[PDB]
């Protein structure tokens, strides 16, 4: 299914008219052969040819396997595109996580606590959670970029604005249930994302 | 806007009308569909198809009714 979704993204990309089988990121990695597919241990000849990830993009005819339908949640590709735009409509605030996933897999939960109680909700404790799969065996890896999660709904619920001072509290738990020291992990950042229409300032004057 | 490509509102609205066995059942669906063209074409403007009074005046009216018939 995950692969199918990737394919879905791919077809959407063409809708965008972006090149379907083209990645202009992590160029170095793409060319690299993908073991063990490279080795003789792999009898499958097709995969061996396929080892470079660049070739991987076109599953069709390369792999020779198709999906019955490429839709997400029974949404047509053009439907998804329209759906995406709507989401874009509202301003959004996200929390970014720098994942230097190391160690065994663990689950992380986080929410933005607000400095006051009173009228205002206490720590919602449920910003959202994401998990990371890992093992001791895994080779070290760090994400080049941040992992964005959309806080906006929760923040609005609590009634905080982007500007409002709030802290983010994160808890990392192993599958084991052992707590992991959060200190090592860098704190998440808060990003505000808006569309082209941005706001004008109260103080100062933009136009001459 | 089509999902199917054929799947359009006009198409769907009319299709429903077509399904009906009964004349009366058919007529209501059919007539309402009919109205859609008048509204969209005439729009806001006072002189056009959107108005019951004016619609006959536009020559498009006949093309539409010919289709409706």
């Amino acid at each position: 299914t995950t692969d199918r979704i990737w394919a879905i993204w791919q077809d959407l990309q063409r809708f965008r008219k972006r090149p379907y089988r083209e990645a202009n990121c992590a160029i170095q990695l793409m060319h690299t052969p993908l073991q063990p597919f490279d080795k003789s241990d792999n009898n499958d000849e097709a995969t061996k040819t396929h080892a470079t990830p660049h070739d991987g993009f076109e599953y069709q005819n390369s792999f020779g396997y198709a999906y019955d339908n490429l839709e997400l949640n029974h949404y047509s590709i053009p439907q998804l595109d329209h759906m995406l735009q709507e989401r874009k409509r509202h301003d959004r605030v996200f929390a970014g996580f720098l994942l230097h996933n190391i160690g065994t897999s663990a689950d992380g939960h986080v929410f933005v606590c607000l400095p006051t109680g009173e009228h205002t909700k206490d720590c919602s404790h449920e910003a959202g959670m994401f998990s990371i799969l890992g093992g001791q065996t895994e080779m070290s890896f760090v994400f080049d970029r941040l992992y964005k999660l959309d806080i906006t709904k929760a923040l609005k619920k609590n009634g905080v604005h982007l500007q409002g001072d709030f802290d983010l509290e994160i808890e990392i738990t192993a599958v084991n249930g052992s707590h992991l020291d959060s200190h090592v992990i860098h704190s998440p950042t808060i990003l505000f994302e808006a569309g082209t229409d941005s706001a004008h300032t109260d103080d100062g004057h933009t136009e001459p | 806007d089509p999902e199917r490509g054929s799947e359009s509102f006009f198409y769907r609205q009319v299709l429903l009308a077509l399904e009906q066995t009964d004349f009366c059942q058919f007529e209501v669906q059919f007539e309402i569909t009919h109205n859609a063209i008048h509204s969209w074409t005439g729009g806001l403007t006072p002189y056009g198809m959107s108005t019951l009074e004016y619609t006959t005046y536009d020559p498009l009216f006949w093309l539409h009714h010919a289709n409706t018939d």
